[PDB]
């Protein structure tokens, strides 16, 4: 089976 | 299933539950929420059983059961309490204890002890805050024994000491109809807010779940069936990191019916925090806001049916629950593109008895355990 | 095979 | 193995 | 390595920082891609074929005054040949150096032998009367040197009556721990906060030496190359911003401080995938460092190259194709995100001799808005 989802992406720019 | 009197009280406890949830959600001091509708109704039922005059009528006031007699309320809540408590044993781990703590000068009336134990399985104990730490330890030892250590502590302090304390200790562990694999577990970040992240453990599984994606309201909702489909756990979550206030404004009994009707079995990759969430509410202030004003008043409480004298007032109503998110469940059995249900930010959850439609739990997870 | 990508990151600071 | 990280978030307010 | 090759490894690394800083201030330079040892070899060629101040200035920019001409050529030769074959087993590395002289010019026989013995330097004759035919010979040779990975050095040659030193390179880091060839997708690279280019990125999570400077808001990570003989170090601001501030902190001693503060942590590294092609004419920038007379038609003394004083250093072409790929050797808390979707600085460092194999910055990948 497929692995886990990746982590959440980094925050956006200010 | 249940008797006519238990079914109508089930629908009223559910309306009272959503209703109590919204009041606590509007409280800027409340973070995690976790309420059992039948335990909350039983707490009000105990006040009506041991109260007189406006103290008891206000208890039936919050329950929306004035037009019912005292006997059919206790018999209805009693059946509803015992029915849902064991209709959700066979499937998931579920431990409930209710103990009423009175001051040492108080003597519980014999008729109240018998009816409160028969209807609500209420235990009665005497406590003295002479040694305030020893008194707190007695409560925490009782809660740990009731929950087998899963809830080792109710409260860290008792502000009101000269009254009666109603303590409900609970442990609930959902047993999934399709288990997560114990190796699909790693360490990730839970974003309590956009600026505050707590380190937690997460469990991951992809499968077929009833799912609805509201592009208009920018929210996800998924139904996770519990063991043998006797109950289900429903999760409502915004698409991105944001406070749950906006979603709670949509959280009504009628809007939920629309979402439940729009769900379709889709491939969903569900990622949930793993661990025990410990929530202890003192429903005293929030039940007072709903109408239970005199029972908690030192100067105007009439709880003479509990003790024979007007020496008691409702000091606290502790609703303490240990809710464990774990991978364990039933064993189960291939090219779909899974929807992502990534629960790394605050969400709302409901536990629903699929048979009676009764609300077993309502709550929200804002802050898991973790050192950040 | 590897799992899916994670969700989009949170917005940036004000 | 875990998938890739998600894309970068939107700008702030 | 020999004592003289070891001292040249430390000074070519110092030359790299000094050369990098000069180009970073040049508003015409975007991507930077420099091989310090190849640059040092170019200065060695000027010292080998120059006389009087032309040759001494070459050892000045090289900071190799305490070494004589004899030990500089032999040292760089070993250092170049060491890194050429000590890294011919881990990473792919193709290097060519050719010296183009005018057709009326005849390279002296001793210079051809010594420059090929020490620097593996090739020698050719050209005339830019037909500018397109001359450009093709340089570009055909570079494509041959790099097997098509670098099909082009320059599109034009402004200085025609002098000598052209052309360095053609292809470098492809081979990770000690490979990326999964399916862990590749298309994302946006923010050149600035107002300009985003569509690029391909590769993703991997693992244990890497990492340092997070919260005060300066920058990340630095060490990616070991195949069999741990070298490392690729990346310096990047936390969010998208011009590299000018970070370049001001980029010194040889500050790098030692940052590497000394690193700890192996779980890091999710996302890098652009593809070939970066950069061609520099180091002539202008080497003069700013002290190599002034070699590039001057009126005072260059390169008589040891050709027998006549008709030659000056017209251009020093440093052309590199640098491929970011997933391939490498086959191979836990909550990983830090090293998400390189905005300009960054990178260095490839030979961990043994301490020699800096590459220093550069990626500001603009290939793609469309």
């Amino acid at each position: 089976p497929p692995g886990p989802p990746g982590p959440r992406g980094p925050p956006g720019p200010p | 299933k249940l008797s006519p009197k238990a079914a109508t009280l089930a629908e009223r406890s559910a309306g009272l539950a959503f209703s109590l949830y919204q009041a606590m959600a509007k409280d800027q001091a409340v973070e995690n929420i976790l309420l059992s509708p039948v335990v909350v109704a039983s707490s009000l039922g105990l006040v009506s059983l041991g109260g007189k005059a406006t103290t008891a009528s206000q208890a039936k006031a919050v329950l929306s059961a004035e037009q019912l007699r005292d006997e059919e309320v206790h018999a209805g809540l009693g059946e509803l309490l015992r029915s849902l408590s064991n209709s959700t044993a066979r499937n998931v781990t579920w431990k409930l204890g209710s103990r009423l703590y009175g001051p040492s000068s108080v003597s519980f009336a014999e008729d109240f002890v018998r009816s409160s134990k028969q209807h609500y399985n209420c235990e009665h104990s005497k406590i003295n805050f002479r040694d305030k730490r020893s008194a707190l330890q007695s409560i925490n030892e009782w809660a740990a024994q009731t929950t087998d250590g899963k809830l080792p502590e109710v409260t860290k302090d008792v502000e009101r000491t000269d009254g009666a304390l109603l303590v409900n200790a609970m442990f609930f562990k959902p047993h999934w109809d399709e288990k997560f694999h114990h190796k699909m577990v790693d360490n990730r970040g839970f974003m309590v807010t956009r600026s505050y992240t707590v380190g937690v453990t997460m469990m991951h599984r992809t499968g077929l779940y009833n799912y609805y994606d509201d592009e208009k309201e920018k929210l996800q909702i998924v139904e996770m069936p519990l063991a043998h489909k006797l109950s289900s756990l429903i999760i409502l979550m915004p698409n991105n990191v944001e406070p749950l206030e906006r979603l709670e404004k949509l959280l009504t009994k009628e809007q939920l019916k629309i979402w439940m009707g729009k769900m379709q079995k889709k491939a969903v990759a569900i990622s949930l925090p793993k661990g025990v969430v410990e929530v202890t509410h003192d429903l005293q202030k929030h039940l007072a806001g709903l109408g239970l004003t005199e029972a908690i008043d030192k100067n105007k409480a009439d709880l003479s049916r509990m003790s024979g004298k007007k020496d008691l007032y409702l000091a606290s109503v502790f609703h303490a629950t240990a809710f464990e998110w774990d991978t364990e469940g039933n064993p189960f059995d291939e090219l779909r593109s899974p929807k992502l249900f990534y629960a790394d930010h605050p969400f709302i959850f409901l536990v629903r008895d699929t048979q009676s439609g009764s609300l077993l739990f309502i709550g929200r997870l804002v802050r898991p355990k973790g050192d950040k």
